[PDB]
DNA sequence: TTAGAGAATTGGAGAGTGTGTTTTTTTTTTTTTTT
DNA sequence: ACACACTCTCCAATTCTCTAA
């Protein structure tokens, strides 16, 4: 009933509208876009917030006055989405390239609409129904930065930001599969033979059914309304939800939550277990009908994703754009990337050369290989750590944690053989039977961390035979049979028998391991803590010094960024270098000798047990993984020799 | 109609004549316009009852008695003077019409209507009362709509609507309907404009009377309290807390026609105006004490007088006090660039003979710490004292409750070994994590750990070795700090001292009782509470190459020197002797790490690991 | 209704009922009571209602004079015999038992200190016939309990876990907290018991962090024991029960039995024992702290050349404050301090 | 034989009224404390 | 307040009948 005034008439802002599609650049920028669409070659126009600010400040520099438009998109975002949408509409070019028209059921629909109209002669329908395009707004950059570049939780989500244009940060918990919603209905009059049109907007409707047209009424035609699929509108929908991250939640408080929607080409983006920022509309859900007139005041509320930003590229991710190239480029003319790679890892850890390097091999990876008669042979590479207490196993397990992509950490103690798995949950309150994965399957594609794996019961352990050689998991219980992928490197540490090692006994005692499961390690690293007046200096020197400045200590190398890092291991992951003859023969004798030393062994105080045709096979995958990092498509014997190397040092703490 | 004009024109000149609440009002402005140009402090003010009672009379009964005809009024006249002070120009579209006005609250005497849940009786009804007990549950943060705003199409003309609820209101007025208007009076279809519209939180909690206070293991009562705007989420279970507010009821209590032959009663709530807690840690320090800590920190030996005045009911066993000390203090805590954590708090186990003060002294830092969960070994399973499973929801155990504080076990011999295990992540990492069906999470566990044990044979045997004595895995003994033996050794005027010294703490009397009536110089205890919440907050040692000096030189001949020490050595030990070093700096007050830190700390660890000094 | 009315086989009948402004808040569970009220019908089959009644009627610290007889026992010459003679009269010899009860009941002064540290006031005592002295002491005493090793629940004697959301409940050591327990079979204790009680005695405490319950229970109670190991360091005094075979005792008990089947008294003494506890809490004199610290290393020092430790001689403070409770001296002095290690002769 | 003036019978247009709506197992997988 | 089921009422469309050219 009542009014007021604002500050803001809309139209001076659709005016600036209208000059920026027409005028800006880095032809103008957005014609361009604007073409493609009308050729039909793109579907969506991402407006970027950094150009309209450019364009402000270029308005003003040239002496004249402009209204703020940012913050105006910022403050109220939903109303601006249909002025872009009407301006696009009015300043649309006309297509540079045939199309074949006569595949779209509208145009020849309004088509003859029009021509019915024309012969009758002798708004018509909503505009919704042939934007053939979707629009989204992309946040301010921070660093020319506003409260949409500044992250929030999702506690800090108040009541006051309905309506805005924000970001957030945190954990994806679920995600529903597509599903089509109505834009535009239409409808077929039997009788008069006339089409009407419905437009949807709420989450319900009722549908028509009087032919209301006032030329059928003037023909007293009481015709019945038909609905159709063939004329109608729809767009894809999908529902998520979003949770915040375990190491913000304050004391003594549960965690919550936010409802998120997409529509349009950005669906199908999110996935669950993803750390990602999320841009959007925050609004409310209004209720319909009798429930609206006792439900109260209370409003439900929702999301409505715009843009979407992941904080760790995946590797299956990766294309070689020049900006790329030109950094490995670095690297490459640098050289010796062995070494500066496996020394740039957790440089605040003295010494552990060679533990260093075989993580790095661990992080690249073998080849997968698929025969023709339909058997597959394991790509990926297991490793374990065995030592005494106190040499920074769980310190460097829990550093290469942070350089996958996809990554998961787990502690034997804190774990279930099924939650580690997966698990066949009664979980709804209708009796329902799900499937949901366990650990190693969130770890899919990448590499599992177990700390104390010594403790984890014997039982539990067995669960991981499956998925260590098979990369897959099997289940058959109460109304569920299926088999799920499990694509995942393990990475394992543990203390020896007794805690610190024992000399008296074998290696095998000190061990502890079942010979099945020592086997499905690639490689084994036996590390122990024996003292010595020199070394000790050395690492007390280096680590004072790293408590004095938190760098570590340097005089000859610079180590290279995690970023750069994983640009290059992202690169060499594409490469599948094939082996060779003369390769061949080399590794084929290779094999005979370990087999021949350890059978004269079994009974010695130096024996590890038995080498079996896993370990031939090991050898081939660690040599691959060394022709990756060259960026090589050639397995070579420089790189046999090197696996033999790498495989031969971890038994030498033996010897003092 | 009339007196409502009346009423603003009288707290008009209550704010005028008490001019503590103008400068009130103007510093949250001036301090909101300052930072909004670069958090912000709400639009709130608490007014003494008292000099309303002093003032006038006559209003000061009717806000006690009468709230909702003397509330809304008042109120009014405190957001006309925020108003009528100068404020910043050009606002936004949403700051024009905002729907915001100021609020009050109250404290000070409320003489009959200081009430419990127990005691809240259909008399109080529509008065204004205080109300104390402990919140047992808390709804979810919802939003509330209260104002919407439309722009017409055609004529350019913006249009508004508000809402009422019988919640929102101290007076009563026809309830509206939630529907959003689509249509112009003069047919013009209408747009709703979000982000000029206003909503504001709402939570609804509970509080119950003490279970202190219960008589005869009878049910107890319970009241539900409504918050709004500013007032939500600044509580959760299990505080006691104090609550104002207006005594209500609600509803057509089955008048409108029911089943019920109107047996039923009404509905009854709390609508809260402020909200106080209860003590049951923290303290704020005033002036003098920043000036007295100061001072005293320049004595000779703050050090020596600070440990001996730790429970000095005790005697004996300095070294340990001194131990507890500088665990109280702790290191620093360092997060390097690349992600990578390096730990800070110090962890203390002590063994020994049967009777020799473990669990008493053990005890006093349950009552001197900030923060401090207490357990015995046997009493505590490894899930329920890390983290356990529920319904999928996961519910924390008693080192993930003390987070930023101190855990005291004691008879930690009687744990089981399946039970230990759980530990070994949390006293190094400082993390709890779980992988079971269904759940994946990690959760933070900062704390420092001290627990007392007795030994294998029943008392320490000097004629076997320490493993044998101490049963506990190599890789469990590395991850305390200071290990410290103690036993009962006889001798003559060691007998005499102690039984001398307990039997004049038996004699002591408080101050305020006659005899028979039943219930060097030493810091008291809550001037030290203040001393290491000040010297935690305020200074952070840097380390120094002097100090540097030292502590290599000690950390490799200790670990070379052939000896029986009764601990392994590692490269956790260099860790301890830089936390001892930047702790004992922390009690000097000193910005840096010096040579006489390094030492002091080398000559502790020296006596706990090698017995001897 | 009535217990004494239901006809036999059948669970007793009920009706609710109604009432406001001051006839509510003016009865609690459990008392008999009579009523008059209008009885009446209301809605909540075919044509038919629940019937209700609308109430309109209900039915349902010392003086001078008492304490002044209590101060002439006090006064008494022999009053110490008086009470143990009180004891359990049919029960023959047994003198220490009785003395040992009395300071049970009595119990000695609870203190604490600047540092916040805070000091027992409790006694526990462990007898090894014994039958009836438990029951004597739950009538006498003004707070008590009674059971048997297992407990009443699956709580046994301290506490316990249970289980669906797990809950926790305790056992009869939290239920006795103030007053008194007694317990008829010591070694038929569980074994989660036998490691809990530690607690429930030194600390007065019984503290629990298992499947996300953090809690601690208050524990603060005297108590009486009885069996038939080093559980036995955790009581103040321990004796072993001794029989005599008169049979004019035994003919006197049956005369006795077959009467019902054809000094100081109880109520009194329970009364006087509560006035003592509410009035007096007296301190050591001086001469008593010399006395007990000469004691205290002359035994450690016979004992070297040849055990005895501070957990102990704070026992005897207790002690030796409970004998002096008994005259309403505000100082313990030597006469005290003799018979305390007098009857400090468990062994 | 056409047609036009007057009377009687029927249909359904459309206006009105009242109404209803929100909201003890038994079998099977998994974690936890208890003997 | 929002779709429905059911009731009531008035008005004009229709066919039937009588009269005269
Ligand atoms: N070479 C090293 N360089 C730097 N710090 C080291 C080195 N070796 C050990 N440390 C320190 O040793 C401490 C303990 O490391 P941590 O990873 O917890 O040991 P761990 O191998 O997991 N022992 P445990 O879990 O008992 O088997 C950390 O603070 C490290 O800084
Ligand atoms: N200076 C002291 N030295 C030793 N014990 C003392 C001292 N002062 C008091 N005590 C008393 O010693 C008794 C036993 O102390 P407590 O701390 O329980 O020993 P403990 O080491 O825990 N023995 P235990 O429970 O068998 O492991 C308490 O009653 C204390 O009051
Ligand atoms: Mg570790
Ligand atoms: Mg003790
Ligand atoms: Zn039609």
């Amino acid at each position: 009933l009542p009014s007021i005034q604002l500050p803001v008439d809309y139209n001076n802002l659709f005016n600036e509208i209208t000059d920026f599609l027409v005028t800006f650049k880095q032809g103008p920028k957005y014609m361009a876009m604007l073409q493609k669409v009308a050729n039909r070659e793109l579907n969506s126009v991402i407006i970027d917030l950094d150009d309209i600010l450019q364009y402000q400040n270029e308005k003003f520099l040239q002496g004249t006055q402009a209204d703020d438009l940012v913050s105006a998109i910022q403050q109220n975002a939903n109303h601006f989405t249909e002025l872009f949408c009407r301006a696009i509409d009015n300043n649309m070019p006309l297509p540079t390239k045939e199309i074949d028209y006569k595949d779209d059921v509208l145009d020849v629909i309004l088509n003859q609409r029009r021509l019915r109209n024309e012969r009758m002669l002798s708004e018509l329908f909503p505009p919704n129904l042939t934007r053939r395009y979707f629009l989204y707004f992309k946040p301010l950059s921070q660093n020319c930065a506003a409260i949409s570049s500044k992250p929030l939780s999702v506690r800090q989500i108040k009541g006051d930001f309905l309506g805005q244009l924000i970001t957030v940060r945190g954990i994806i918990t679920r995600v529903s599969d597509v599903k089509p919603a109505v834009e535009v209905i239409a409808y077929t009059c039997d009788q008069c033979g006339y089409e009407v049109f419905q437009e949807v907007n709420s989450r319900t409707f009722t549908p028509l059914s009087e032919c209301t047209s006032e030329e059928c009424s003037q023909n007293q035609t009481k015709g019945q309304l038909f609905m159709s699929t063939r004329a109608s509108k729809f767009s894809a929908f999908q529902e998520c939800k979003i949770q915040e991250l375990s190491q913000q939640v304050p004391v003594g408080h549960i965690p919550r939550s936010l409802n998120i929607h997409v529509n349009g080409t950005l669906v199908r983006s999110l996935s669950p277990g993803d750390i990602v920022d999320v841009t959007g509309i925050f609004l409310p859900a209004p209720y319909t009908g009798f429930k609206a007139l006792k439900a109260g005041l209370l409003t439900e509320t929702y999301l409505e994703a715009q843009f979407v930003r992941q904080h760790k590229k995946k590797f299956a991710s990766f294309s070689l754009t020049s900006d790329v190239e030109e950094r490995v480029m670095e690297l490459i003319t640098s050289g010796d990337v062995y070494n500066r790679l496996a020394k740039s890892i957790a440089p605040e850890i003295y010494g552990n050369l060679d533990v260093k390097k075989a993580l790095l091999l661990l992080l690249v990876g073998g080849v997968d290989k698929r025969v023709g008669d339909g058997m597959k042979i394991r790509g990926d590479i297991n490793v374990c750590l065995m030592g005494d207490p106190g040499v920074a196993k769980s310190q460097l397990l829990k550093a290469i944690c942070k350089i996958s992509p996809r990554g998961v950490y787990t502690t034997g103690k804190g774990s279930s053989g099924v939650g580690l798995t997966a698990a066949v949950m009664k979980d709804p309150v209708t009796d329902e039977m799900i499937l949901e994965g366990g650990a190693l399957v969130l770890a899919d594609n990448g590499i599992c961390c177990i700390d104390e794996f010594d403790k984890m019961d014997e039982s539990d352990r067995t669960a991981i035979h499956e998925v260590m050689e098979q990369q897959t998991i099997s289940i058959s219980k109460a109304g569920i049979n299926t088999t799920l992928n499990a694509r995942t490197s393990i990475l394992a540490a543990a203390n020896p028998l007794y805690g610190r090692y024992n000399p008296r006994l074998s290696p095998l005692d000190n061990i502890n391991l079942p010979a099945a499961l020592l086997s499905r390690f690639d490689i084994l690293f036996l590390m122990l803590d024996i003292p010595s007046r020199d070394d000790d200096e050395k690492l007390a020197e280096h680590v004072t010094y790293v408590h004095m400045h938190n760098k570590q200590p340097d005089l000859d190398f610079t180590p290279v960024e995690p970023s750069k890092m994983r640009e290059y291991i992202a690169y060499a992951k594409t490469k599948r270098p094939v082996m060779s003859e003369a390769v061949n023969d080399y590794v084929v004798q290779a094999y005979i000798r370990l087999r021949q030393d350890s059978k004269r062994e079994m009974d010695s105080k130096f024996s590890f047990g038995q080498a079996t045709p896993r370990t031939l096979l090991g050898i081939i995958r660690l040599s691959q993984a060394l022709a990756k990092l060259r960026l090589a498509d050639m397995v070579d014997i420089d790189d046999v020799e090197e696996a033999l190397r790498l495989v031969r040092v971890s038994k030498e703490s033996l010897y003092q | 109609d009339a007196v409502f004009g009346d009423r603003v024109r009288r707290f008009q000149e209550f704010l005028d004549t008490f001019t503590s609440y103008r400068d009130s009002v103007r510093s949250i402005q001036v301090y909101n316009s300052n930072n909004a140009a670069n958090n912000i402090l709400p639009h709130r003010i608490i007014i003494s009852l008292d000099d309303l009672r002093e003032f006038d009379r006559s209003f000061w009964s009717g806000i006690l008695v009468e709230p909702a005809y003397f509330i809304p009024p008042a109120e009014k006249a405190l957001t006309d003077l925020a108003d009528s002070m100068d404020d910043v120009p050009h606002p936004n579209a949403s700051a024009v019409s905002s729907r915001h006005p100021w609020k009050l609250s109250f404290k000070g005497s409320f003489g009959a209507h200081a009430l419990s849940p127990r005691t809240l009786t259909a008399q109080h009804l529509n008065k204004l009362v205080s109300v104390e007990g402990i919140v047992t549950k808390t709804s979810l943060v919802r939003p509330k709509l209260i104002r919407s705003v439309h722009y017409a199409a055609k004529t350019g003309r913006f249009h508004y609507r508000d809402y009422t609820d019988a919640t929102t209101t101290l007076t009563t007025r026809i309830p509206t309907p939630a529907i959003y208007p689509t249509e112009d009076t003069e047919g013009n279809k209408l747009t709703t404009e979000y982000g000029y519209s206003t909503f504001i939180d709402h939570q609804r909690i509970t509080v119950q009377e003490m279970p202190e206070m219960a008589p005869a293991g009878q049910l107890p009562r319970s009241i539900d309290v409504i918050l709004d705007d500013d007032l939500v989420d600044k509580t959760k279970p299990g505080d006691r807390v104090n609550v104002v507010g207006v005594f209500k009821s609600l509803g057509a209590g089955g008048m409108n026609q029911s089943n019920s032959n109107t047996l039923i009663g009404f509905k009854t709530l709390i609508l809260g105006n402020t909200v106080y807690p209860l003590h049951a840690a923290r303290q704020m320090l005033t002036d003098f004490d920043i000036r007295n800590i100061n001072k005293l920190s320049k004595k000779k030996d703050i050090f020596d007088i600070l440990s001996q005045s730790l429970a000095p009911s005790i005697y004996g066993h300095d070294h340990i006090k001194k131990a507890i000390l500088l665990m109280l203090m702790g290191g620093v805590e360092k997060n390097l660039e690349n992600g990578s954590h390096l730990r800070g708090d110090i962890n203390i186990l002590m063994v020994g003979d049967p009777s020799t003060a473990k669990s008493q002294l053990l005890r006093f830092v349950l009552n001197t710490a900030s923060l401090a969960i207490a357990t015995t070994g046997r009493g505590s399973s490894g899930v329920g004292l890390t983290a356990a499973v529920t319904t999928r929801r996961l519910e924390a155990g008693a080192m993930v409750l003390a987070d930023r504080g101190v855990v005291c076990i004691d008879e930690f011999d009687k744990m089981t070994d399946v039970d230990r295990v759980a530990i070994h992540e949390v006293m190094e990492q400082q993390t709890v994590t779980i992988a079971k069906a269904g759940i994946h999470t990690t959760l933070n566990a900062r704390c420092s750990v001290i627990a007392a044990a007795n030994p294998v044979f029943g008392q320490y045997d000097v004629n076997r070795d320490p493993h044998q004595n101490i049963a506990l895995p190599d890789s469990l003994l590395s991850r305390f700090d200071l290990l410290f033996v103690v036993t009962d050794d006889i001798n003559e005027i060691r007998d005499r001292s102690i039984s001398e010294h307990v039997l004049r703490t038996h004699r002591y009397l408080p101050p305020g009782y006659l005899e028979g009536e039943p219930v060097p110089k030493l810091v008291t205890i809550p001037f030290l509470r203040k001393y290491v919440q000040y010297a935690k907050e305020r200074v952070i040692p840097q380390l120094t190459q002097e100090a540097i000096n030292v502590i290599v030189k000690n950390y490799t001949d200790l670990r070379n020197d052939d000896n029986t020490k009764k601990s392994p050595i590692t490269a956790r030990t260099l860790e301890t002797l830089i936390r001892l070093a930047t702790a004992h700096a922390k009690v000097r007050l000193s910005k840096t790490v010096n040579k006489v830190d390094a030492k002091v700390a080398a000559n502790l660890l020296r006596f706990a690991l090698l017995g001897e000094d | 209704e009535i217990p004494e009315l239901v006809p036999v086989g059948e669970m007793p009948r009920n009706l609710t009922m109604t009432c406001d402004r001051y006839l509510t808040n003016k009865v609690i569970p459990g008392t008999r009571v009579t009523i008059v009220g209008i009885y009446s019908i209301y809605n909540s089959g075919v044509a038919i209602r629940t019937p209700y009644i609308k109430i309109l009627g209900i039915q349902s610290m010392f003086t001078e004079e008492e304490e002044e007889e209590f101060l002439q026992l006090s006064r008494n010459p022999k009053l110490y015999e008086i009470l143990t003679n009180s004891i359990a009269p049919s029960i023959f010899g047994n003198e220490d038992i009785k003395k040992a009860i009395v300071c049970l009941l009595m119990g000695g002064s609870k203190k604490i200190l600047p540092d916040g540290m805070r000091l027992r006031g409790d006694i526990n005592v462990l007898l090894l016939a014994k039958s009836q002295l438990l029951k004597f002491v739950e009538k006498v005493s003004p707070i008590a309990v009674y059971t048997s090793g297992k407990g009443s629940s699956a709580a046994g004697l301290t506490a316990s876990v249970q289980r669906r959301e797990f809950y926790l409940e305790g056992g009869a050591m939290v239920l006795a907290d103030g007053g008194v327990v007694c317990i008829d079979e010591f070694d038929k204790m569980r074994d989660e018991d036998r490691v809990a009680i530690h607690e429930a005695m030194e600390q007065q405490t019984i503290s629990i962090a298992k499947a996300g319950i953090t809690t601690v229970l208050n524990s603060r109670t005297s108590v009486l024991a009885a069996a038939n190991t080093t559980i036995l360091s955790r009581f103040d005094m321990i004796f072993i029960v001794k029989d005599d075979h008169n049979e004019e005792r035994d003919i006197s008990i049956a005369n006795h039995v077959i009467n019902i089947h054809t000094e100081i008294s109880i109520e009194k003494m329970k009364r006087y024992i509560t006035y003592c506890r509410l009035k007096c809490a007296p301190r050591l004199s001086p001469q008593a702290a010399e006395k007990l610290s000469s004691n205290f290393v002359t035994i450690r020092k016979q004992l070297l050349i040849n055990p005895i430790t501070i957990r102990q001689l704070e026992a005897i403070i207790r002690i030796t404050e409970s004998l002096a409770k008994l005259e309403l001296s505000p100082i313990a002095q030597e006469r005290h301090v003799d018979e305390a290690i007098r009857l400090f002769q468990a062994s």
